[PDB]
């Protein structure tokens, strides 16, 4: 049956042109792209289990174009937030986010992206207590830094092993945004210190202090010593006869870059989520220092200052996984993310005048341009449009589902050539 | 405020923060009252300063700019946008404003050249762009002619550029060209309802007859450009009678009539005569909607005499005969000229019944008393001063003969205005106006038909309703849109009367009926589908159809009063009841059915006398007028019952269908149960089959019978119930006797 | 062929503004042609003006600074 | 049902992938190696409204009990729909009362042997639902034997 498809994507374009809010078809294009993702996935010939992956982007896409379209177009602007000096970093940190819709953007794609990350099951068999060379005896301190104190000849083999397999998998979490399961593992598995550098995420608020915020909260949470947290975190990150993993995770938490032996492993969007989170966290601690929410006491180390632009980013990363980069819905991923959108759009257009070799594209830049003028009428060139259904249209025909031609009308006089 | 008021503040402040940076961070809001005050040099000096401390902000740079445009310091002022522009992007207005400063004070450097291109990418096309093109060009003949041609080649529909060809050719003095331009421009359905260019059009004609080159050249051609003038005369008569004021219109009129008079002596029987023909009708029934306009702001003894004079007008339209069409030279001006003369039986026609609704036969009286010709001097002395000549005047010539007074036919009045919608190119303020014309008569409106006439092969209903991208526009949206506009404008106009008629204003005369976000959405849909969009702006149209399409399909967030669903619902019910074929009768009964199934929740909370969660920012005007009330609501929830049934029959659902019809003793449950017996009759009716079942298919051929005649028996008995049919009672006699002969 | 803030200082010297400084005062930091650039700019600052928004932009060498207050 | 519904609020935090308070100085030592996932969330809500409708029945709320058990088709709620069923037609089952009632009775004793046979049926075919038996099978046979006498 699967060669229904373009049935659906025809099918919600129905509906919407029929209830005479437009989010709606983006939002069921994502779960239809999802829905077909299954299919060709389950059970298939092993040609299928690309085409699968070609879907599972497809539906990723529709989710990214969501998020970035409901926030930059949803915008109805709201009230400023009055901070004072006397307030605490945690509200500053809220400002920015508020104030800088360009920054905002980023979290909204970092949390795209950690959404789609993979994680690996929960490590079975896990033991009942911590580095359980206690038995061998030879820990005079039961401590995570005594080995560091001295020779990492402290440590049982096995007892390392085991501590890989947990950093390895808080990382995983971390990476896709489970911080909570993170806190949990910690907790659960005997690593209350871990833990507890997990706790330093936060930055300080005081419900009484920074009123504007004593409805999420009854209780002052976070540390007010960030920067130096920050810096705390990050020299820990750098001191070796750690896990690599284990300094994966404090690169992480300092706005770094983890290490090489973590990082050969990252794709695309794990590079990217990376370096995204260099540019928020560079960012607003930058954003603190020219307010004077930064104490000199703090600057213990050297951190890089100066952030990075998404559009140098996304090059950067580019030129370090070209193969994906080039992938032609993860160049719309990119597109969006930037914004040059019906700038791609004319473009891949052009390319129809090796874009009708691969089956999704020809199919999702038409939806997706029908969508655009939706939302913002006038968004992609009304010729273009032309070009885009006619080319499409032609197919519907060349499949021989001429029953749907009529809502893909819709949208020119033109039309009245059919 | 005064000096004082703002030299006094400055001790006020500086009592409250006096220390240098806050001091000076305070000058924008000092310098944002002496620019109120009208102090240029002092205001300058305090945005100045708050500059020195705050050098980041867009706001006060720009502001300073604004006020070196007032000193009309041109390389200061820009400095200042520029650098408002370099922290801010999203100043579009400012990129405009550097770049027509930059082409007004000097060319010779690129920089304005640069800036132009950027303001050009910011606003695809718009008509300030062409504008500064032209200055920059300024700083050499036929380098001009060039720009506007390539200019006019991706932008033929812009009248500023199309006129600016006009005046090149008029400025070289080759008016042949001015005017062969004039004319294939005519042919242009968008610059036709420019009231600019046929403005220019006028000019540049009329330039040509007396013109040397006129004579000289041939006399031949002369009938040819003569007729364009009175085209020209006729739109720009409707458009100046609109926008333009009493005095203007007025004068519009004598020379008109000027040119009618004139024109009426060579005769013939060629394009000419026959566009005099229609020309002719058009005059009358644009001076009586002048004369309703001038009675509407006067008193009421000045109104009724101006009315009769005005229904004296229209009549005479109303009775010129359809031109001939096959008398035209090609298939474009042909059409044209049929197109206008609907409009004229149209715009007369509705204007000669909601004025003889008024009284009986109030149409008779007007001819006995004013056809006699002391009307013919009644009517140029309301109309014209009396001093000017009454023998050119075409007016006080013209052979009133054997006024037809005969009101006009619904079904005539249909196809007039079916065939005029692209008379006014569909604009909305068009069709709302017929829609409300409709709105008082017995007989509704083929908007199914309009549409159809306006956006061709545009489907009923799109495949793809999941969504609302404006790609899946259809017929019913359109239609569902027109109808909350009309219903909607009503509302307006019988709430506006209310505090101070509304069906008796003629078109030109009326201003806008809709709201301008209605407008803005349905000229957006059109630019859209007739593909005379932007490439640039085809994103923002795309979004601006985009944003309502969730509210004409009922859906997240709509802003429908329950009324106005309801009357979507039935009025979509009964308009698809009557259609013959499957496909539209499914699809209308579908949309009936659909917007039912939003009421009913509402209806249920309104039944037991709650509150409706009232909208926000709607897109149809709600209206305590209309808002339902207990009495009626029993009776949607059986109307929809039956729309429901209905499509249940369409589907197949059969039994279900008849099961629900029989439990209401309605007329329409009638036509429809005896519609669908007489299909499972007349299928078993002749073919070899089982006996028994022979005469089961018989007796389903008799309940048929029995039910058309319970029409026919109660609908000639009350007049109520003969509004009710769901088709005509002819059409429901018409099966009968095929029924019984069957 | 199209490192940006050198081509916004060109950009300048072919000719927002604090914007185009910031680039060079960074680039400036990433040592004799970067004094000898930052140089330039003060001379091209100072043939300029030949006020709060002055100040702004104006927030050996040291001595010219010097005189300059 | 007590811890069922001291863990659900839990669940639920951790159904929207969140992070649990970590606790302090725990009797029970906390493990990521079992930390609950969303994979398996939407099991225990539906394992956990079967607890509470056999509380519901062993109180006497039977109507909403059975309302829920027949929600979801699980083996164990057979043999708690058989079970409770069948207390419903043993007790009228032979007392002098309403022939109409008693035809009633009966129909509760047919549904009864339904529900056991779909266990047996069930069973048979899978090893992973013989796991899942509330009760041994060769107790659920041995009821099924009385059942039919009956």
């Amino acid at each position: 049956y699967q060669t229904e498809r373009f049935t659906k994507f025809s099918d919600t374009l129905k509906e919407f042109k029929i209830e005479q809010d437009p989010f709606n078809i983006i939002r069921e294009f994502r779960s239809a792209a999802g829905q077909l993702a299954l299919d060709l996935a389950n059970s298939g010939d092993e040609s299928n289990v690309i085409s699968s992956k070609d879907w599972e982007l497809e539906a990723r896409f529709w989710h990214l174009v969501e998020l970035l379209l409901v926030f930059r177009n949803a915008d109805l602007d709201l009230d400023e937030m009055e901070l004072h000096p006397y307030n605490s970093r945690g509200l500053f940190e809220k400002k920015l986010m508020q104030d800088n819709k360009q920054l905002y953007q980023i979290w909204i794609v970092m949390v795209w992206l950690k959404e789609n990350t993979y994680v690996m099951e929960r490590p079975k068999n896990v033991p009942t207590s911590k580095w359980l060379s206690i038995t061998s005896g030879g820990l005079k301190s039961c401590d995570l830094d005594f080995p560091l104190r001295e020779n990492t000849n402290v440590l049982d083999v096995k007892d390392k092993e085991e501590d890989h397999i947990f950093f390895k998998y808080i990382y995983e979490l971390i990476l896709a945004g489970a911080i909570d399961e993170a806190l949990e593992e910690a907790k659960l598995s005997d690593n209350i210190s871990i833990c507890m550098i997990l706790c330093g995420i936060q930055e300080y608020l005081n419900p009484v202090i920074d009123t504007q915020i004593a409805n999420e909260f009854n209780t002052q949470q976070g540390i007010k010593k960030h920067s130096l947290w920050r810096r705390t975190v990050y020299s820990l990150s750098q001191q070796a006869g750690l896990d690599p993993y284990e300094r994966a995770i404090y690169s992480y938490l300092s706005g770094a870059i983890p290490n090489q032996e973590v990082l050969q492993y990252s794709d695309w969007e794990s590079d990217l989520h990376i370096h995204l989170n260099q540019i928020l966290q560079t960012e607003i601690e930058n954003y603190l220092l020219e307010n004077n929410q930064v104490g000199t006491d703090e600057l213990i180390l050297p951190l890089p200052s100066h952030a990075l632009t998404v559009q140098e980013v996304l090059n950067r990363v580019a030129s370090r996984h070209p193969s994906e980069s080039e992938h032609p819905i993860r160049v719309l991923m990119a597109s969006v993310i930037l914004d040059s959108l019906p700038s791609v759009i004319h473009s891949s257009v052009e390319m129809l005048l090796d874009i009708i070799d691969k089956p999704y594209l020809l199919r999702i830049v038409t939806h997706l341009a029908i969508c655009l003028d939706i939302i913002n009428p006038g968004s992609v060139e009304e010729v273009d449009k032309s070009k885009l259904i006619t080319t499409y249209i032609s197919l519907l025909k060349l499949q021989g589902l001429y029953e749907n031609i009529p809502i893909y009308a819709t949208f020119l006089n033109e039309s009245d050539c059919l | 405020r005064s000096k004082a008021d703002v030299e006094r503040y400055i001790a006020s402040v500086q009592g409250s923060t006096p220390s240098p940076r806050q001091k000076s961070m305070k000058g924008f809001y000092f310098a944002k009252l002496y620019y109120e005050a009208k102090e240029y040099d002092l205001a300058k000096k305090y945005i100045c300063t708050y500059i020195n401390v705050q050098e980041r902000d867009p706001k006060a740079h720009r502001f300073l700019g604004l006020l070196y445009e007032l000193e009309e310091n041109t390389d200061k002022a820009v400095e200042c946008y520029r650098r408002s522009v370099e922290l801010n992007p999203t100043q579009k207005d400012l990129v405009l404003k550097i770049a027509e400063l930059l082409c007004k004070n000097d060319v010779t450097d690129g920089r304005a050249k640069y800036w132009l291109e950027r303001a050009a990418k910011l606003f695809p096309g718009s008509p300030a762009i062409y504008k500064l093109k032209e200055q920059l060009l300024d700083c050499g003949w036929n380098k001009l002619f060039d720009l506007i041609q390539s200019e006019l080649y991706v932008r033929p529909d812009d009248v500023h550029v199309n006129i600016r060809l006009v005046e090149v050719y008029r400025s070289t003095k080759r008016l042949k060209d001015a005017v062969a331009h004039c004319h294939e421009a005519e042919r242009n359905i968008a610059l036709r309802s420019s009231l600019e260019w046929n403005s220019c059009v006028v000019q540049t004609l009329k330039e040509y007859l007396e013109s040397l080159q006129c004579l000289e050249s041939d006399k031949s051609d002369w009938r040819a450009t003569n007729t364009d003038l009175l085209l020209a005369y006729a739109n720009l008569m409707l458009l100046t009678l609109s926008t333009r004021d009493v005095q203007e219109s007025r004068e519009l009129l004598q020379s008109f009539d000027s040119a009618l008079q004139s024109v009426k002596s060579l005769g013939g029987n060629d394009e000419l005569s026959a566009t005099f023909l229609e020309m002719k009708g058009h005059f009358y029934m644009h001076a009586g909607s002048l004369l309703l306009k001038m009675g509407q702001h006067s008193s009421n003894v000045q109104w009724r005499a101006l009315s009769e004079l005005a229904a004296l007008c229209y009549l005479i339209a109303f009775q010129v005969p359809r031109p001939k069409i096959k008398l035209i030279k090609g298939e474009a001006g042909q059409n044209l000229l049929e197109m206008m003369a609907c409009d004229r039986l149209s715009q007369s026609g509705h204007m000669l019944l909601n004025l003889s609704r008024g009284k009986q036969d109030f149409l008779k009286e007007i001819v006995e008393t004013f056809a006699n010709k002391s009307g013919q001097s009644a009517l140029y002395d309301a109309l014209f001063s009396s001093q000017s000549p009454k023998d050119t005047s075409f007016l006080g010539s013209d052979d009133i003969g054997n006024i037809d007074v005969r009101e006009p036919e619904l079904e005539d009045l249909t196809r007039y205005d079916v065939g005029a919608i692209r008379a006014h190119n569909g604009s909305l303020q068009h069709l709302t106006w017929l829609g409300l014309q409709w709105n008082s008569l017995p007989a509704l409106p083929g908007i199914r038909k309009w549409l159809k006439q306006l956006f061709h092969h545009l489907p009923h209903e799109t495949s793809r309703l999941e969504t609302n991208a404006p790609e899946s526009i259809c017929i019913l949206d359109l239609e569902v849109f027109l109808l909350g506009v009309v219903y909607t404008s009503h509302l307006q106009l019988k709430e506006k009367c209310n505090s101070h008629q509304p069906l008796c204003l003629p078109l030109p005369v009326c201003k806008q009926l809709c709201t301008e976000r209605q407008k803005s959405w349905w000229d957006a849909v059109c630019t859209l589908i007739h593909r005379k969009a932007v490439p640039g702006n085809v994103a923002k149209l795309r979004l601006l159809v985009q944003h309502e399409i969730n509210t004409l399909r009922a859906q997240e967030k709509h802003g429908l009063q329950p009324a106005l669903l309801v009357h979507w619902a039935e009025c979509l019910q009964k308009t698809g009841s009557g259609l013959n074929s499957f496909y539209d009768q499914r699809e209308y009964m579908g949309r009936s059915v659909h917007y039912w199934k939003k009421v009913l929740p509402l209806l249920k909370i309104i039944k037991k006398k709650n509150s409706i969660p009232e909208p926000i920012d709607p897109l149809f005007k709600h209206f305590h007028s209309v808002d339902i009330q207990a009495s009626e609501i029993v009776e949607y929830e059986e109307d929809a019952h039956i729309t429901f049934a209905i499509l249940d029959a369409v589907n197949g659902n059969i039994e279900d269908a008849v099961t629900a019809f029989e439990s209401i003793k309605s007329v329409v449950s009638y036509w429809n149960l005896a519609l669908i017996f007489h299909r499972k009759a007349e299928d078993i009716e002749n073919d070899a089959l089982s006996p028994e079942e022979q005469e089961e298919c018989k007796n389903y051929l008799r309940k048929t019978r029995d039910y058309l005649i319970k029409i026919i028996d109660d609908s000639d008995s009350n007049l109520s119930v003969v509004k009710k049919l769901p088709v005509p009672l002819e059409s429901v006699k018409e099966m009968l006797n095929s029924v019984m002969q069957e | 062929e199209f490192v940006s803030i050198n081509v916004f200082e060109v950009y300048l010297k072919l000719v927002q503004e604090t914007i185009d400084s910031l680039i060079s005062g960074m680039k400036i930091f990433y040592v004799a042609a970067c004094c000898n650039v930052m140089s330039q700019e003060i001379v091209s600052k100072i043939l300029e003006k030949n006020k709060a928004k002055l100040l702004e932009l104006p927030l050996q060498d040291l001595m010219k600074c010097t005189y300059k207050i």
